C-alpha cells in the first residue's frame, strides 16, 4: 500500500535527474556539442592550448582539420 | 654579462601546420610510422646540442614533412579519415577505445590507398639509431676549464720525526 510512497522518490529522483543531464548538457553547450576536453596532465593542456591557437578565433572546440592545411 | 643571442623573425617562419589535436590524434601510428626519420632526427639534435636557437632546420624539416604526410592522407583517404577524427573529437579524452570501426575503415583505406600499416603495440617506443651528419658538440654545456686537481698525496711514510713533537712527550 506503498504505491503511495512512490510519488515521493519520483519527483525526487526528477531531483536528482536535473543536475546530471544540465551539466553534460551544458558541456555539450558551451564545447560545440562535443565533450569537455580534460586535463588531467600537462599534455592535455598543451594539447588544448595549441588547439585554440589554431582556431583562430580563440575557442579550443572549434576544430579544424584538412581543410585547414594546403 | 654577455649576449642573449637570438635567431631573426625570418629562420622561423616555418610554414605552420594547422590541425587539431583530435587530428593529430587520430593519425597518430601512422604517422610517426612514416614519418620517423625528420622527428627522429629533430630530436637527436636537440637532445645533443641542448640549443633550440641551433636545430632550427630540423625543425622546419619536420613540419615539411608532416605537412606532405597530412596532403597525401588529404589526397588518398580524406572521408575515412575526417569521419575518424570527427570520432575521435567527440570523446572528452579522445580515446582510441571506443572509436574502432572508423579506425578499421582509416586503417584498411590507407593500406591499400597509400601502402600503409599501423605499428604494432610498443613498436613506436623503440630508440631509434639516427644517421645524422652533423658533427657531435664537443661542450654541449659550453663549460669552463675545470679547476686543477689538488695535489695527490704520495711517498713513503716514516716514523714521526723525534716522535709525538708534543711538550715534554719525547716519544
Ligand atoms: C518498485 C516500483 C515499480 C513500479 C510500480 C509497481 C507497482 O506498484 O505496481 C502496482 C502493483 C500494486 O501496488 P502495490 O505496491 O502492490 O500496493 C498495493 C496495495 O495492496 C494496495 O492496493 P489497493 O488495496 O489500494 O487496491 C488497488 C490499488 C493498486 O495500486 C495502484 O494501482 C498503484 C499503482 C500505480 C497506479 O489501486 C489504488 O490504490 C490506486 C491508487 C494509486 C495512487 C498513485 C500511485 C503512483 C505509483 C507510482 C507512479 C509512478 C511514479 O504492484 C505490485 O503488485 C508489485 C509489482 C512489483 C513490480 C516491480 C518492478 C520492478
Amino acid at each position: 500500500m506503498w504505491f503511495e510512497i512512490l510519488p515521493g522518490i519520483a519527483v525526487m529522483a526528477a531531483c536528482l535527474f536535473i543536475p546530471g543531464m544540465a551539466t553534460a548538457h551544458i558541456h555539450k553547450f558551451t564545447n560545440g556539442g562535443k565533450e569537455k576536453r580534460v586535463a588531467h596532465f600537462s599534455y592535455q593542456w598543451n594539447l588544448m592550448e595549441r588547439d585554440r591557437c589554431i582556431s583562430g578565433v580563440n575557442r579550443y572546440h572549434v576544430t579544424k582539420g584538412l581543410e585547414n592545411i594546403d | 654579462p654577455g649576449i642573449v643571442e637570438l635567431p631573426t623573425l625570418e629562420d622561423l617562419k616555418v610554414q605552420e601546420v594547422k590541425v587539431s589535436s583530435s587530428v593529430l590524434k587520430a593519425a597518430a601510428h601512422h604517422y610517426g610510422a612514416q614519418c620517423d626519420k625528420p622527428n627522429k632526427e629533430f630530436m637527436l639534435c636537440r637532445w645533443e646540442e641542448k640549443d633550440p636557437r641551433r636545430c632550427l632546420e630540423e625543425g622546419k624539416l619536420v613540419n615539411q614533412c608532416a605537412l606532405d604526410f597530412f596532403r597525401q592522407i588529404k589526397r588518398h583517404c580524406a572521408e575515412p579519415f575526417t569521419e575518424y577524427w570527427t570520432c575521435i573529437d567527440y570523446s572528452g579524452l579522445q580515446l582510441f577505445r571506443h572509436c574502432r570501426k572508423q579506425q578499421a575503415k582509416f586503417d584498411e583505406c590507407v593500406l591499400d590507398k597509400l601502402g600503409w600499416v599501423r605499428p604494432d603495440l610498443g613498436e613506436l617506443s623503440k630508440v631509434t639509431k639516427v644517421k645524422t651528419d652533423r658533427p657531435l658538440p664537443e661542450n654541449p654545456y659550453h663549460s669552463r676549464a675545470r679547476p686543477e686537481p689538488n695535489p695527490e698525496a704520495e711517498g713513503d711514510l716514516k716514523p714521526a720525526k723525534h716522535g709525538s713533537r708534543l711538550f715534554f712527550w719525547t716519544m
